[PDB]
C-alpha cells in the first residue's frame, strides 16, 4: 500500500511545498480563530465576533474531526501503528491526544453551550489550544529539550544563585523599607511578600515602578542588587544562545549520511552472528571450516568483534573531532611500522 | 557464581596458553589464525583496545570477567542495532526489502556468507511477505 | 576605457580615502536634513525648519539626481550591465529603486505640495527614506541575512515557543484580573487585548508601568512568567551574537587567496575538457594519441575527473578544519605505502 | 566497618534515589517554612502562621540537631576526618558552620525570645538562612567560582567601564536637570546622590520611571548614554554564559576516566623512587644490579623521569587538543624514522 | 643603577603585593573623594563635606605632585625616555596629561576659589576624573578596543539596522499618536522628538512610562518594534561577550614562551645578515668561502631566509591550530620520502 | 530511458572487463593507461571515491548510473564556473585577458595543450578584440 | 651556595664528558646505559625536552642549575601524588588496600620491583592494618 | 625602472640557467651548494613557499618580481624585530646586555660567525658602554 504512505507524508511529515502551503493554510483559519477570539472580549466586537464564532468553530470542528480520523486511519503505514494496539499506540501521544481533547470539548461546547462565562471560556481556551497543532513532529520542543538538558548543570546553579539573592535581597530591602510612606500616602512595602514582588520585577529588569525604595539605605541594597543578581537572571538566554550556535556551528563539520552505511552494515551483521552463535546447530558454525573446544572461544571472539562494531557505529555518526585525527593517526602508523617490519623479516629471509 | 566463574576461567585460559595472566595482540591473533582467521595487526588491535581498560595493552581477568560480564539485551543496545537498520530503511516505516536486505549483508561489512543469509531471513520473515519487517528482526535478536 | 572603471569604483564600490570623505559628508548632510525635519515638528522651530528645508531639498534632488545619472551610466563598466537591457537591469536592483523613488519623488512633492499636511508628511517620509542611500552595497543587510538564514531553526523555535507562553500567561492573568479595579478607578485588564499588550511590555522586559496585575493569583502567574518567558524572547540576541563571534573566530583561519589557484584553473579546465568531448571533430581528442569505442571511455573518465575538481575547488575556498588533516594523513599514508610498495617491488626483481 | 560509609554516601554525597527523595524532601519542607515566614508578614495571616511556626521549628530544630550530630559521626568513614582533631576539621567547613549556627540559634531563639519583633525578625532570618542546606558539596558556588576567576580580567575591565560611564553620564544630567522641575512640582535630580540613582535604575535596564530628564540637553544625554553604556553592564551575562556553553562543549571531548591509570602509577612510581633514591641503604639501588659515584647522575636521571611523568599526568587529565595531535606526531614520526635509520644500518653492516 | 628602575617598576608596572596595596589605598582614597562630592550636593551634608573637603584637596593634590614627579624622573629607567624629549614623551601619554591637568586644576581651583557655582562644579569634575588614575597601564582599555575593533563590522551592522528600526518606528508611532491625549489632558507625542525618545527608552528596553502608544495602531506598531528591534540594540553586548569568551578559550592553546627564543634569535640573525650583505667590505662575506658575481645571488638568498624567519617567528606567536597540525605533517611526509628515497639510491649505487 | 540505461551497462561492462559487478582503482587505472594517461594512485582514488558512495571503495552499477544521471548545466555549476573564473578576475567587471587566459590555461592546473587552449579562444572570441567576456563563455559551455 | 653550584656543576661535567657545555639525546642515553637502562630514543626525547628551555635540543649548565634548583616538597607537587593516588581509590574516603596498591606498584607504569615495593608498603604502614593510608605516604614522601 | 627590471632579469636567469622561465626547489639548491651551503629539501621547500604565490611550486618572473620588491625598512618589519629583540630582554627597558646577545647571537639561530657578532657588536655599540641599546640598532638597521 502505498497511498497510505503518500498521505502520511502528507500529514505527518510534509515535505515539498504543497503540503506546506496546506499546514501554513492551517496555521493562518487558527490565527485568525485566535483573533477572533481576542476581539470578542472587547464591548464593540461582542456581539459580531461571538455571532462568527459558531459557524467558524463548526467548520473547524468538522474539518479536523475529519483529518484526525484520515490521520489516524494513514497511521497503519508504519509498523508500529499497524493494526488495533498498533492504533490506540498512536492515540498515545501527547499531539495526538491534545487532538482528540480539542475537538471532543469542541463539539462538547456546541452540544450543550448551545443548550454563561464557563460556556465562552471554554471556547475562548479551546482556540489558543489549538496552536499547539501547528509542530505536529515536536521538533521544536525536542532542539529546545536536548539544549536545556544539557546545560542543566549550569541553569540551575543560575536559578539557585539568582533565587538566593533574590530572598536575600528582598528581606533587607524589606526591613529598610518596613515603615516608610511615599507620596500619596500609601505603604509601597507593607510586607515580604510585598518585597518580593518588587525583588521580582527589579531582577527581571522589567521595573514597573509601582514599588520603589525610598529611603537611601534602600535605595543602596536595591542598586547592589541591580548591579549584581541581574546578570544571575539574565545569564540562562547567553548559555541556552551560545549552546544554540555552538550546536549549528558542529553541524558543518558532520560525516556524510553515507559513510555509515558499511558500519550499519557491519554491527547488524556481527550482531546477528553473535546471535546465531547460540544455536549448536546453527549454520553460522561453518565458517571456521571436529569442532567440540572452539565453541568457547568463537563466542568471546565474536563478542568482541560485535564491540569493536558498536564504537565503529558509534564513531561513525559523530561529527569530525581531534579523536577522528589520533586514531587515524594511530592506525597508520601502526600499518606502516607492520610494513617495513615485512620488509625487514624479508630481507633477513632472503639475505640473511 | 560457581559455575560462571569457572567457564569464564576457562575460556581465559584457553586463550592466555602462557599462565601469564593476560591475553596479548599476539596470543589473540594465534587463537584466531588457529581457528583460520588470519586477522590484520589492526583488527587485533582494536579488537584489545575495547576489553582492555587499564590501558597496558594486554586483557587481565578483571577485565575479562568485565567484558563478559556485558549484555547484548540492553536498551541502549536494542536502539542501536534498530538504528542501524534504519540505515538502509528507505521509506522510514520500519520495513526492509528481503532483496535489499540479502544484498546489503552479503556485499557490505562482514559479507555474512548465503547460507546465514538464508537462515536469517528464514528467521526474519512475516509470512514470507517479502518485505521483512526489521522491528520483530531485533526483538528476537536481543529476546535471547 | 578605464575612466567608466574608475568613476564606478568612485561611487559604487569606494575604496581609499577620498570615495569614504564623500560618501561620509553624504551621510552628515542626510543626518542634518533628518535632524531639520524632526525640528520642523516643533511649534517654535516649524517656521525656520521648513523655510530652510525649501532649498536644501531643492539642492539635495538636484545633486541626487545628477549622481544617479553619473552612476547609471557608469555602470556599463561591468559586463552585466552592458547596453539597455543592462541598464535596466542595474536599474531593477533594489538601492537602485529606493534611489529613483526618493528623487521622483522628492520632485513630485517640489511641483506640487509647493504650488497641506499630506505635503510635508510626504517629504518627512522620504528623508527618513535617504538613510538608506549610505548602504551601497547591502553589506550589512547581506551580513545579518546570512546569519540570519543560517540560525532559522533556532529563532524559529525560540519565537514558537515564546509566543505560545506569551498567549497563555496572558490569558491566564486576563481571568485573574478581569474585574479588578486599581487606584483612581480603572479596570486595567478589561479584556484580552489588554492582556496581551501586557503581556508583551513584560516579556520584553521593557515595563512601562501602566497595567499591573494587583491580585495575589495575577502576581504569581506574572512572576513566573517573567522569570521564565523572558528568556526566550531574550534568547534570538544572545544566539544571533555568539553565531555572529563564531563567524569572525572563523575568519581567522581562512586559506590565503592564492591556494585557489590552481583549484580554480583546474575546475576551468577540467569543464573545458568535459564541454569540448561533446565534439566528434574536436582537437581535444589528440590528448590520449582509430578511435572508436574509447570515446566512451572518455567522456566518463572526463565527468569523474570533472567532479574531482568541483570538489577540489570547493575544499579550497573553506577555512582550515579536521577534515583537511584527515585527508592530508590519507593520502600521505597512501603515497608512503606506494612508495615502500615499489622498494618490495624492486629488491623482488633485482634480488629475487 | 562499612555503615559509617553508607551513612556518610547517604549524608554528604548522595547518589541513587532514596537519598534524592530525601534531599527533595527537606529543600520542599524548607520552602513550606519561607513561605510561612512570608505569609507571618501579612495581616489576616499573621496570626495563623506564626502560631503555626513554633510546632514546625520545634519539630525542624530537634530533626536537624539529630541529622547534624549523626552526619559529624558519620564523617570518620573518610581519613581527613578521623579522630577529635578531624571532627573539628570537619566543624570548621562553611557549610557545617551554617548547619550548626541555624541550629544553636533556633534553641536560643526558642528559649530567650519565646521567654518580641527581635524574636519574630531572627526566626524569619534563620529560616531563610535554611535555603543554604540544600547545596551539601557546594557544587553551584564552585562550578560559578571557577567561570568567574578565569574570566576575571574581562569582567573587572567591563564593571569598571561601565561605572565610569555611569558615574560621567550621572555628572552631566545632573548639570543637564539640576534647576528642573516636573509635572506637580518636584525637583527629581535635586542632587549628585539623585542622578546617581537614576542612572544605576537606566544602566540596568530596569527603568522604574521615578526619575526621567525632562530638558532636551538631559534627554540627549540619556539617549547615548542609554545606548552605549547599558550593553557595557549587560556584557558580564554573555560572557558567562558563553563560557559556560564552551566549558559544556569541552566536556565532550574528554578523555576517559581509565586512560590515566598507567600516567597516575608512573607519577607515584617516579616520586616514590626519586624519595627512596635519598636512602644510602635502600634497596632501590639494586635497579642496576660497586657503585659510588653513579649516585649523582642517577638521582639525576630519577628527577628527569619524575618530571616526565608529572607531564605525562598532567596531559593525562585534559580534554582532547591539537598539542595531543602534535605530540602524538611527532613521536610516530621519531619511531618511523630511527626504524629506516635501523634498516639502513642492518643493511650496510651485512652488505656494505 | 636599579633604583630607578625598581621605582619605576613600583609605580607604573607594580607586581608583588605591597604595590598592589598602594595602589588600592590610593583608589580607596579616591572613593571616598567621590563620595565626599556625591555628599556636597545633599542640603543637610553641603556645609560639612565641603568643610572637609578643603583638606583632603591639599593633601591629595601635593601627595600626586609629588607621586607626578617622582615618576617622571623615575621613567628614564626606559631606554625610550631618557633625556629631554624622552620626559616630553612620557609627559605625552594620555595618562601622564590626565595626571597633570587633574594636579595643575586642582592647584588652580585651590589657589582662585578659595582666594561659586564654577568653582564648585570644577573641584567637583575633577575628583570625578581622578578616577581614571587608577588604570596606570590601560590594560581595560586596549582590551576592549581589541575585540570592539575586531568585531567592527558586526557592531557597524548591528547599530545601523537598529538606529533605521527605531526610526522608521518612531515616526509611524507618531503618526499613529500624533492627536491622542491620555489621562490628566497631555498630549505625549506631540513632536518627532517625542516620538524619537519614546523609541529610545523602549529599544533599549528601559520603560520609563512617561510615554505609552494608547491607540490600538500604536500599541500593535509598538509591539511589533519591541518585539523585534530591541534585539539588534541587545546584539553588541551578546557579540562581545562570546568575543571575549573565545579570547579567553583561546589563552588555553597558547605555545610557551619559550617555542619563540630559537626564532626570534633567527629573525634578528637573517635581518642582520640582510643588512650587512649591503657593505662590499663586510665580514659577513667570509661565510660562503675570489667572488665576483655571487653577490646578486647570495643578496636574494638571504632576502628569501629572511621572509622564511619572519615566517616563523609569526607561528611561534600564536596559539596552536589546524594550519600547525598541517604545517607539521607536510614536513614530516617530506621528511620521510627524501630518507626512502635516501634509501632506495643507496641500495641501487650498492648492489644496481 | 530505456537506451540510456543500456549504454550506461555498456561503458560500465567496458570500465569493468571482469563481471563481477565493481569498478577499482585498479581496473580504472588499467583502462586510463589503456589510453595513455599513467595516473597516479592517489588521483585514482580521488576519482573512485566521488563515484562510491556507499564507501566499499569501489563502484557498483546503481553508482555508476548516478553518477551518470548529473548535469553540468546546473545553475550552482554555473556559478562554480563563474566563482573560478573571478579568481582571475583582476577587476570585477567580467573580463578577463586573452593573453592571461591563455597563460593561465596552458600553465597551471592541468595544462591544456596549445591547440585546445587556440579552440577555446576561438570559441569565446569577442569579435577578437582581446579582452574575453568569460560570462559567455560559461554561458556557452553551460548550455551543451 | 657554593658548594651547590661546585656539586651541580660535577653532575653536569659527569652528563657530558666532552668539555662542550651542552648534553644531547645520544650522551644522555650513553650515560643511562653505562647504568644498564638502555632508554628508548622517544624517552630520551622527552627527557630532554623537560629540561631544555631555550629549545636548541640540548641542556646548557643554565637549564641543568633550573632543572636541578626545583623540589618535590611543592604544595602542587602533593597535590598532584594525591590526585594520582586517587585513581586507585575506589570508595573515595583516602584509603587504598595493601594488595590493590602492591598490584598496581608492580603491575603498572614502571613496574615497580618486588623488594621495594615492599619497601613501600613497609613505610606505608599504618600499624600492619592492611588498608594503608595514602595521605601520609604522600605527607612523608614529600617532607624530604 | 629599466634597469630595475634589468638586473632582476639577470638575477632571475642565474637562479635559473634552465631557460624554462622557473624556479624549482632543486635549482634553488644547486645554486646554494654551488655557494656551499648544502640545504636540506625542507629548508629548500621553506623558501619556495614564502616566493611562489600561484602555488604550483616554483617561481616565475612575476613572483620574483614581487619578492624582490618588498622592503625592510617597513614599520611593521621594524616592530617586528624589536618584538624579536624583547624575547631577550630581562628587565623590560630596551637594553640587552653585550654578554647575552653574543651568547644568543653565536649559539641560537642561524649561528653567527663570531667575527661578523662583534662587527655587529661595533655598530651596536652605545659608547662602549655594555649594556647595548637595541632600538637604536634596529633604527640603523632598517635605515639601509
Ligand atoms: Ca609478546
Ligand atoms: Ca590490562
Ligand atoms: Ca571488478
Ligand atoms: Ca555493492
Ligand atoms: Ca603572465
Ligand atoms: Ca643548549
Ligand atoms: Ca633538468
Amino acid at each position: 500500500t502505498h497511498v497510505q504512505g503518500r498521505v502520511y507524508n502528507f500529514l505527518e511529515r510534509p515535505t515539498g511545498w504543497k503540503c506546506f502551503v496546506y499546514h501554513f493554510a492551517v496555521f493562518l483559519i487558527v490565527l485568525v480563530c485566535l483573533i477572533f477570539s481576542v476581539l470578542s472580549t472587547i464591548e464593540q466586537y461582542a456581539a459580531l465576533a461571538t455571532g462568527t464564532l459558531f459557524w467558524m468553530e463548526i467548520v473547524l470542528v468538522v474539518f479536523f474531526g475529519t483529518e484526525y480520523v484520515v490521520r489516524l486511519w494513514s497511521a497503519g503505514c508504519r509498523s508500529k501503528y499497524v493494526g488495533l494496539w498498533g492504533r490506540l499506540r498512536f492515540a498515545r501521544k501527547p499531539i495526538s491526544i491534545i487532538d482528540l481533547i480539542v475537538v471532543v470539548a469542541s463539539m462538547v461546547v456546541l452540544c450543550v453551550g448551545s443548550k454563561a462565562t464557563s460556556a465562552i471560556r471554554g471556547i475562548r481556551f479551546l482556540q489558543i489550544l489549538r496552536m499547539l497543532h501547528v509542530d505536529r513532529q515536536g521538533g521544536t520542543w525536542r532542539l529546545l529539550g536536548s539544549v536545556v538538558f544539557i546545560h542543566r548543570q549550569e541553569l540551575i546553579t543560575t536559578l539557585y544563585i539568582g533565587f538566593l539573592g533574590l530572598i536575600f535581597s528582598s528581606y533587607f530591602v524589606y526591613l529598610a523599607e518596613k515603615d516608610a510612606v511615599n507620596e500619596s500616602g500609601r505603604v509601597e512595602f507593607g510586607s515580604y511578600a510585598d518585597a518580593l514582588w518588587w525583588g521580582v520585577v527589579t531582577v527581571t529588569t522589567i521595573g514597573y515602578g509601582d514599588k520603589v525604595p525610598q529611603t537611601w539605605v534602600g535605595k543602596t541594597i536595591a542598586s547592589c542588587f541591580s548591579v549584581f543578581a541581574i546578570s544571575f537572571f539574565a545569564l540562562p538566554a547567553g548559555i541556552l544562545g551560545s549552546g544554540f550556535a555552538l550546536k549549528v556551528q558542529q553541524k558543518q563539520r558532520q560525516k556524510h549520511f553515507n559513510r555509515q552505511i558499511p558500519a550499519a552494515a557491519s554491527l547488524i551483521q556481527t550482531a546477528w552472528r553473535c546471535y546465531a552463535a547460540e544455536n549448536p546447530d546453527s549454520s553460522t558454525w561453518k565458517i571456521y571450516i571436529l569442532r567440540e573446544h572452539h565453541r568457547a572461544t568463537i563466542k568471546v571472539i565474536r563478542r568482541m568483534q560485535y564491540f569493536v562494531a558498536k564504537k565503529k557505529f558509534q564513531q561513525a555518526r559523530k561529527p569530525y573531532d581531534v579523536r577522528d585525527v589520533i586514531e587515524q593517526y594511530s592506525q597508520g602508523h601502526l600499518n606502516l611500522m607492520v610494513r617495513i617490519k615485512e620488509l625487514q623479516r624479508r630481507l633477513d629471509q632472503s639475505i640473511g | 557464581t560457581e559455575e560462571q566463574i569457572a567457564e569464564f576461567k576457562e575460556a581465559f585460559s584457553l586463550f592466555d596458553k602462557d599462565g601469564d595472566g593476560t591475553i596479548t595482540t599476539k596470543e589473540l591473533g594465534t587463537v584466531m589464525r588457529s581457528l583460520g582467521q588470519n586477522p590484520t595487526e589492526a583488527e587485533l588491535q582494536d579488537m584489545i583496545n575495547e576489553v582492555d581498560a587499564d590501558g597496558n595493552g594486554t586483557i587481565d581477568f578483571p577485565e575479562f570477567l568485565t567484558m563478559m560480564a556485558r549484555k547484548m539485551k540492553d536498551t541502549d543496545s536494542e536502539e542501536e542495532i534498530r538504528e542501524a537498520f534504519r540505515v538502509f530503511d528507505k521509506d522510514g516505516n520500519g520495513y526492509i526489502s528481503a532483496a535489499e536486505l540479502r544484498h546489503v549483508m552479503t556485499n557490505l561489512g562482514e559479507k555474512l556468507t548465503d547460507e546465514e543469509v538464508d537462515e536469517m531471513i528464514r528467521e526474519a520473515d512475516i509470512d514470507g511477505d517479502g518485505q521483512v519487517n526489521y522491528e520483530e528482526f531485533v526483538q528476537m535478536m536481543t529476546a535471547k
